[PDB]
């Protein structure tokens, strides 16, 4: 099979300036016929692929006119004029000369912003999961950049990792931030083992933990 | 408006057997050639199978993984595409969309919105919805609230809030597997002035079990 090779698994680009993203094929995409075909995808987070240019440099319909693509043979770009914050997704290239038909593994564009602490807020176990023997306490960070942060549970004051189920949003498309969702799942009984549940979220925008807090016997 | 439509996705039983559909419309799906294109991590985008129109003989190709156990064909009366897919394996699960080459090329020119196929032997499930209200009183502020839809099986499920009213500040996140099953939560954050004065309701739905479910978060 034909191999396409996207070696960059992310950009990272500011709004307003222009970047360029480039794949790689094993085999010239060059056809008999005088055409390369070789086609770039852009996949928005949560939605199905969609087309941005067709054999190499042929912008689809409905693409805007910051796109444009260049290449031969077996090296290819894609090009943003002006990258827009709506731009986040991932781009893939795909080869469509032989079968099977081989895509590339994509390379993410990130958005760089500036930084932005998390909006922490933690909720102890809702009274109708109680009464079902259930004690999940949850935390939202909310719209933070840069991308990553980490985040302990404590009870009472020592440190719990298991039972901890973690999930983080795409990139916004809007603001450019990243959300996350950290759930530690105990039993009932287990919740009433102990009084103070606390999410300690530790991001670049500080030095000292941001530190939300309940207790149960209140 | 060009459109393509999967059906038929969802749990469904290792060994067992499953056929997708594809309803297209907007364009001339008899001069077209159709494919279906799967999404898994670890593989990203994989190209599966692809059927010709009548002037190229109908012919079929798919890819090597599939072979034998997948079949692909078309009804041009029904403007449809569809994949039978046989002794499916844990490898075919993830998103299968639908994509055209029309009849003047230009690649996979449309797509649709993609079916999700769960290779499973595990059951059905449905989930149990629970609010998520702040532990104190907010506060001119932003107040985040919550809903916790837990223990169901399989992906997806879809939540809104207030019916889809409020959606400017709403997070959900990507599902989290733990014991053969899913837990997912969803924020949302309003004005301290909209909340709890207003109703704030998490409508969440489980196509697979049916499921419906409105969680009103009231304050502790
Ligand atoms: C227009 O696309 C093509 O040329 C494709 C293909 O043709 C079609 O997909 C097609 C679609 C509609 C009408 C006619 C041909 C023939 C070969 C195999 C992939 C590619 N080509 C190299």
């Amino acid at each position: 099979d034909i191999v396409m090779t996207q070696a960059a698994p992310s950009v990272p680009v500011t709004p307003g300036e222009s970047v360029s993203i480039s794949c790689r094929s094993s085999k010239s995409l060059l056809h008999s016929n005088g055409y390369t075909y070789l086609h770039w995808f852009l996949q928005r987070p949560g939605q199905s692929p969609q087309l941005l240019i067709y054999r190499v440099s042929n912008l689809a319909s409905g693409v805007p006119d910051r796109f444009s693509g260049s290449g031969s043979g077996t090296a290819f770009t894609l090009r943003f004029s002006r990258v827009e914050a709506e731009d986040v997704g991932v781009y893939y290239c795909m080869q469509h000369l032989e079968y099977p038909f081989t895509f590339g593994s994509g390379t993410k564009l990130e958005i760089k912003r500036a930084d932005a602490a998390p909006t922490v807020s933690i909720f102890p176990p809702s009274s109708e999961q109680l009464t079902s023997g259930g004690a999940s306490v949850v935390c939202f960070l909310n719209n933070f950049y840069p991308q990553d942060i980490t985040v302990s549970w404590k009870i009472d004051g020592a440190e719990r990792s298991s039972g901890v189920l973690n999930s983080w949003t795409d990139q916004d498309s809007s603001d450019s931030t990243y959300s996350m969702s950290s759930t530690l799942t105990l039993t009932k009984d287990e919740y009433e083992r102990h009084s103070s549940y606390t999410c300690e979220a530790t991001h670049k925008t500080s030095t000292s933990p941001i530190t939300k807090s309940f207790n149960r016997g209140e | 408006e060009v459109t393509l439509q999967e059906s038929g996705g969802g749990l469904v039983q290792p060994g067992g057997s499953m056929k997708l559909s594809c309803a297209a419309s907007g364009f001339t799906f008899s001069d077209a050639w159709v494919d279906w294109v799967r999404q898994s991590p670890g593989k990203g985008l994989e190209w599966v199978a692809e059927i010709r129109n009548k002037a190229n003989n109908h012919a079929t190709k798919y890819t090597e993984s599939v072979k034998g156990r997948f079949t692909i064909s078309r009804d041009d009366s029904k403007s449809s595409v569809y994949l039978q897919m046989n002794s499916l394996r844990a490898e075919d699960t993830g998103i299968y969309y639908c994509t055209s080459v029309p009849q003047l090329g230009r690649g996979f020119a449309y797509w649709g919105q993609g079916t999700l196929v769960t290779v499973s032997a595990a059951s059905t499930t449905p989930p149990s919805v629970y609010p998520l209200a702040p532990g104190s009183g907010g506060a001119g502020s932003m107040v985040t609230l919550g809903c916790l839809v837990k223990g169901y099986f399989p992906e997806p499920v879809t939540v809104t809030w207030n019916s889809g009213a409020l959606s400017s500040g709403v997070h959900t996140f990507p599902a989290v597997l733990n014991g053969d099953l899913y837990t997912l939560s969803s924020s949302v954050t309003v004005p301290s002035s909209t909340w709890p004065s207003q109703t704030v309701t998490c409508n969440v739905a489980h196509p697979a079990s049916s499921t419906q479910v409105d969680k009103k978060i009231v304050p502790k």
